[PDB]
RNA sequence: GACUCAACACGGGGAAACUCACUAGUUUAAGACAAGAGUAGGAUUGACAGAUUAAUAGCUCUUUCUUGAUUUCUUGGAUGGUGAUGCAUGGCCGUUUUUAGUUCGUGAAUAUGAUUUGUCUGGUUAAUUCCGAUAACGAACGAGAUCUUAACCUGCUAAUUAGCGGCGAGUACACGUACUUGCUAGCUUCUUAGAGGAACAUUGUGUGUCUAACACAAGGAAGUUUAAGGCAACAACAGGUCUGUGAUGUCCUUAGAUGAACUAGGCUGCACGCGUGCUACACUGAUAUAUAUAACGAGUAAAAUAUGCUUGCAUACUUUUCCUCCGCCGAAAGGCGUAGGUAAUCUUUAUCAAUAUAUAUCGUGAUGGGGAUAGAUUAUUGCAAUUAUUAAUCUUGAACGAGGAAUGCCUAGUAAGCAUGAUUCAUCAGAUUGUGCUGACUACGUCCCUGCCCUUUGUACACA
């Protein structure tokens, strides 16, 4: 019978540690979430990847591990309560997380920087997006360090709007030679719900509307 | 009981382990040595560390690590392993594989 | 910081000196006066568990009970 | 006999650690948070927490 | 039978929905309810430092968590008030049913 | 480790053990896997007694039982490391800079070029914020907007774990007032918390190109964007951190270990130099009694209390471990017994402080100012208090009489004075980070010193 400060931290921090473990677990699938749904008679996580059929395996095989795994890490008392279910992002090209893991995964066969880049802004670009960037810091050819940034479109960095409108993410690659970091910003086509839940278009507009004629 | 070393795992010991291992399909291993015995198992912590770690070196698992805990997960080749070792039928199965 | 000193060599380790057949010499069986047992058995190990002839007491390997020879 | 982690250590610094790292400094106690500060700026977003001023 | 209902919720949106919807939904059925009681709301701090090591000026971070928490009473029978709570509520609301017949 | 701002109560760094990285010793294998050896006629494991060790480490020796293929020896090969390298890297933070800056399309300067203009003489603003002039016409980031808290609402929506009111019974007074108590019409002022509204320089008067704007008065809760914060462009630093990390490249080391532990010691040692501070030098005070009065917080696998047995075992995880009202004991610190509370419900807050206020004593005297340094006795935390953990009582009673050359912060509920909650925490704040209480003087400016920026100008500087 623990307090409500208590039983709110053990939840967040549960939640923490099982999107740390889900996030190394599926890396080459294309992971990019998790939801809880704790109920007292079973709890239910929902996992949201882009490749499924990969996520799922044989006839659901893996994802039975999964379900074990996670039931003898978190619900060690009971027996079986808890159950996954996966699901595909409705549009990866404004998934900060895949876009980032999929330059990843590119960089570590040997591909040239400059493709990839160029290759990723291309594929955000078209799916609307109306500004992205990407930045590799490291040593890239020779032995002293640097950075590259590749741009496009509109991008916003302060106020609030800055937080609401922009997707983020960070990885990084363990090349031969030391390691890569990744970093890739996306603005959402003018889609975003508001904290008063509805949905919003930006702060930053006043356009006068035209009288009936 | 003659008092053996500590870490000295007897056969009973591996045997269980192994039971344990083949009936589930998986186990969770909370690498810490200080630890008196493992959540569904009444057997020394260090022990099922041990026998774990000797498992991966032969590639009959395959783990992988989050802060504080191992995730161990049994191969093909482990099921054939564990089925020579220990004599069971070749119709038993893991319960993950159903 | 500096490389040791070493003055005094090496604690050695404990070897246990090896007797071969060491059982041949507990129980010994003439054709008149058979099989007679040569140590003598514990009182709370299954039997068979037998324990040392010292040179003043009688020690069990096994649980280590002690019995003084007086 | 053994004199393996034989030290009486039920209370002190050299009790408890970080719930993540194992370090053994600067550790959040408040709430039964139980995470060094590093870690803790790292991971409060997901945890709960916010900034607001 | 004086049933309450007690709220708790991390987010303001989703359990002044909650609340908006039993209380509209327990009113098409002509029943006897106790407007919803808003508790003080309570909010858990944390004031750690930036810089990973010990060098530079010296700046802070105030961090902060808040807890809402409504409360509702009516006149009813305890199988109409479980089926009411639980239509697959937005699981970020916690939802729980206490009878204060004392 | 870090050495001008931008090192020096910083590394959340208040170290009795642990932490720990340093000094002196002693153990351990928790040396994957592969190949060879060794071996059931036994590979190896453990240990009473005497010696021996700080040691109840069979560590080692004497002695001689136990154990059963788990291990042991050789060569490879992995693993760990608060070991080196922040001048090999990731991430994060600090600083330039919280300033007002940075870029692009087409046109023009070209009739070579690096490159210009757009991005400006002037007025105006907190602001490349605006007006306007114009070989430029248009756009984007930064500024602004946005977000969080504070200030107004007898209007809306609500009543518990909030109040007020209504109905009775009393205890005393004055001919209704104060308090105690059982019960429970209605209402939202006080308390709480959701949705809205309200300021636009509104109106009047003046200055200005009468543009952009500024100043004063009236009204108003509010007229320095009303107050405080959070966020933070392009480009950089060989700035700090590998001693936060199962982030990591290379080099070392790996059984007499630079791995992991156990015992004691050191990090605190004192002719001296420097930074942040606490207490003072008294009467606008010290001591002693009494009266009145805040805001933000926090709180529950081990050891511990009870039968059969010779300091150990088997036993309830039936009590207890966090804040602790109340009763009793004790000068005091504290001790013993028992409630409530996983909390708008109890501790505890129609009040958990101290500056204040009232009355008396002292009386310009290093003094009843100041309280360092020492002696003795008593309690509590802890396995352990010696180099004195902290607290309690009596005794002792140093410098200091307003601080030289220098130098810091600050414009209103602010400076200063006054106390308090949390972080660390078994025990310890003269430190940080928040909160409230009492509440001034002086300006409403300038480019003189210091720093930063822009224009013209000179340059033999470009690691500038
Ligand atoms: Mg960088
Ligand atoms: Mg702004
Ligand atoms: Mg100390
Ligand atoms: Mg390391
Ligand atoms: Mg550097
Ligand atoms: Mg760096
Ligand atoms: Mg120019
Ligand atoms: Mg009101
Ligand atoms: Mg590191
Ligand atoms: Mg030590
Ligand atoms: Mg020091
Ligand atoms: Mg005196
Ligand atoms: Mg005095
Ligand atoms: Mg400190
Ligand atoms: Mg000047
Ligand atoms: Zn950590």
């Amino acid at each position: 019978p623990i307090s409500k400060k208590r039983k709110f931290i053990n939840d967040g921090v549960f939640q923490a540690e099982l999107n740390e473990f889900l996030a190394r677990i599926l890396a080459e699938d294309g992971y990019s979430g998790v939801e809880v749904r704790v109920t007292p008679i079973r709890t239910e996580v929902i996992i949201r990847a882009t490749r499924t059929r990969e996520v799922l395996g044989d006839k659901g095989r893996r994802i039975r591990e999964l379900t074990s795994l996670v039931q003898k890490r978190f619900f060690n008392k009971s027996t079986n309560s808890v159950e996954l279910f996966a699901e595909r992002v409705e549009h990866r090209g404004l998934c900060a997380m895949a876009q980032a893991e999929s330059l990843r995964y590119k960089l570590l066969k040997g591909l040239a920087v400059r493709r990839a880049c160029y290759g990723v802004l291309r594929h955000i670009m078209e799916s609307g997006a109306k500004g992205c960037e990407v930045i590799v810091s490291g040593k890239l050819r020779a032995q002293r360090a640097k950075s590259m940034k590749f741009r496009d479109g509109y991008l916003i960095s302060t106020g609030e709007p800055s937080k609401r409108f922009v997707n983020t993410a960070t990885r990084s690659a363990q090349l031969k030679q030391g390691v890569l970091g990744i970093k890739v910003k996306i603005m959402l086509p003018t889609a975003i719900d508001t904290r008063t839940g509805l949905t919003s278009i930006l702060p930053d507009n006043i356009s006068v509307l035209e009288p009936k004629t | 009981l003659p008092h053996h070393k500590y870490s000295y795992i007897p056969k009973q010991n591996k045997k269980l382990i192994y039971e344990y291992l083949f009936k589930e399909g998986v186990i969770v291993v909370e690498k810490d040595a200080k630890i008196p015995r493992h959540p569904h198992l009444n057997v020394p912590n260090l022990h099922i560390m041990m026998t774990l770690k000797s498992l991966k070196s032969r590639n009959y698992v395959e783990e992988k690590y989050n802060w504080k805990h191992q995730y161990f997960i049994l191969n093909n080749e482990g099921i054939e392993y564990l089925r020579e070792f220990l004599h069971l039928p070749p119709s038993i199965f893991p319960a993950t594989l159903s | 910081k500096k490389k040791k000193v070493y003055k005094k060599p090496k604690k050695e380790k404990h070897k246990k000196k090896k007797v071969k057949l060491a059982v041949l010499k507990f129980y010994k069986v003439g054709d008149d006066g058979k099989v007679f047992r040569l140590k003598r058995q514990c009182d709370n190990c299954a039997p068979g568990t037998l324990m040392a002839s010292h040179f003043d007491r009688d020690y069990c390997g096994r649980c280590h009970l002690t019995i003084m020879k007086k | 006999g053994c004199i393996l982690n034989v030290h009486p250590k039920k209370y002190g610094q050299g009790s408890r650690q970080c719930r993540v790292c194992s370090n053994k400094h600067a550790i959040i106690r408040k709430y039964n948070i139980n995470i060094c500060r590093q870690c803790f700026r790292e991971r409060a977003d997901i945890i709960g927490f916010k900034k607001y001023r | 039978r004086r049933i309450r209902i007690a709220l708790t919720s991390k987010n303001l949106r989703a359990i002044e929905k909650v609340c908006s919807d039993i209380m509209k939904g327990a009113k098409e059925k002509n029943l006897n309810v106790s407007g919803p009681v808003r508790l003080p709301v309570k909010t858990l701090r944390i004031t750690t430092r930036k810089s990973p090591c010990g060098e530079g000026t010296n700046t802070w971070d105030r961090f902060e968590l808040r807890i809402y928490k409504r409360l509702i009473d009516l006149y009813s029978q305890c199988e109409v008030v479980t089926q009411m709570t639980s239509i697959n509520i937005d699981p970020v609301v916690e939802v729980e049913v206490i009878i204060t017949d004392s």
